[PDB]
């Protein structure tokens, strides 16, 4: 996946930032979550 | 005019003067990008 930059003018759009994505087998084998502000998986506030 | 509005039951509650707003209370959300208008209190 590839960025640009926000201001970026349509003319000269380049690569910026590089960034591989992939799937891994996560898994917290010794913890756990305390605080969880939404039910839906994989959102913007579950980042905190 | 009342003051912060704390909950909707449409007649608003407004909080209590004596306690409210408690200093232990506050937003828990680093993660938040609420929005709009973000009316706070203390």
């Amino acid at each position: 996946e590839f960025f640009d930059g926000r201001d970026a003018v349509a003319g000269a759009l380049a690569p910026e930032i590089v960034l591989y994505t992939e799937n891994v087998n996560l898994e917290t084998p010794d913890s756990h979550v305390v605080y969880k502000p939404e039910t839906s998986n994989n959102s913007h506030a579950n980042l905190g | 005019k009342e003051g912060l509005q704390i909950g909707k039951d449409e007649k608003p509650i407004y909080a209590d003067k004596t306690y409210q707003p408690e200093p232990q209370v506050g937003e828990e959300s680093w993660t938040d990008t609420d929005g709009t208008n973000e009316k706070f209190g203390g």
